[PDB]
Order: C-alpha cells, then structure tokens, then sequence
C-alpha cells in the first residue's frame, strides 16, 4: 500500500524508463489518493504528449490550471498541446504566458520555452504557406 | 530541462 508520494517517484522512474503507459497510471493513482497535487497532473500530461494523446494531456492541464493559475509547466505542456491540435494562436498564447510566468518566478529554463515558442510561430506560419 | 517530470 503505496503513499501518493510513493506512487509519484514510481511514476517518475518509469517516465525515466521510456514506460510512459505505465508512469501515467501511477500518476493516476497518486491522484486518487491526493487528487489537489498539481504535479500529478503536470506529470501526467506529459506522459499522454509522449503518448500521442494531447487530447487527455490536455485535459490534465486544466486540472492542474484549476489548482494553480501560476504552473509554468501547465502553461506550457497546454500549449504543446494545442500545437499538436493545430490550435495556433492559443499554443503561442499559453508558450508566452509560460515564458512570462517563468520569469515572473525567477526560474531558468534555459532556452527551452523560447525554442518551443520559435516552433510554434514557424508552425503557425508554414499552416499559412500550406493553404496559399 | 522543462519537459521533465517533478
């Protein structure tokens, strides 16, 4: 009988171990037994995006957004989402509000917010140049 | 990096 924690360092080490369907269900039975911890969800989402299901990874970010507006990480695993759905415009919105949120927070990311933020207007412009 | 797990 596992704690919550327990659950979600088991998850952790299977995300490390490339077993993303087997790290989002530990994640998922953190969540039923603390289902207020954001980085569940964040955590979760991810693995869905390495799933190829941004639909469900989308989803956990909004219920991690609904117990902390200020996530970086939901903002941007959001906007990885959106991109994924051709959602454009929102994706560029969420990367941004990451990046800004980020540094409002004095946390260092390196590049990579403004790298996801470079793929999504390139993204957004070739969507463009595909239709003309 | 930020795709990482917490």
């Amino acid at each position: 009988s596992p704690s919550a924690q327990e659950l979600k360092e088991q998850g952790n080490r299977l995300f490390v171990g490339r077993k993303y369907p087997e790290a989002a269900a530990c994640y998922g039975r953190a969540i039923t037994r603390n289902p207020l911890v954001a980085v569940y969800y964040t955590n979760r989402a991810l693995c869905y995006l390495k799933m190829q299901q941004p639909e469900q990874a989308l989803a956990d970010c909004r219920r991690a957004l609904e117990l902390d507006g200020q996530s970086v990480k939901a903002h941007f695993f959001l906007g990885q989402c959106q991109l994924e759905m051709e959602s454009y415009d929102e994706a560029i919105a969420n990367l941004q509000r990451a990046y800004s949120l980020a540094k409002e927070q004095r946390l260092n990311f390196g590049d990579d917010i403004p790298s996801a933020l470079r793929i999504a207007k390139k993204k957004r412009w070739n969507s463009i140049e595909e239709r003309r | 990096p930020i795709s990482s797990v917490s």
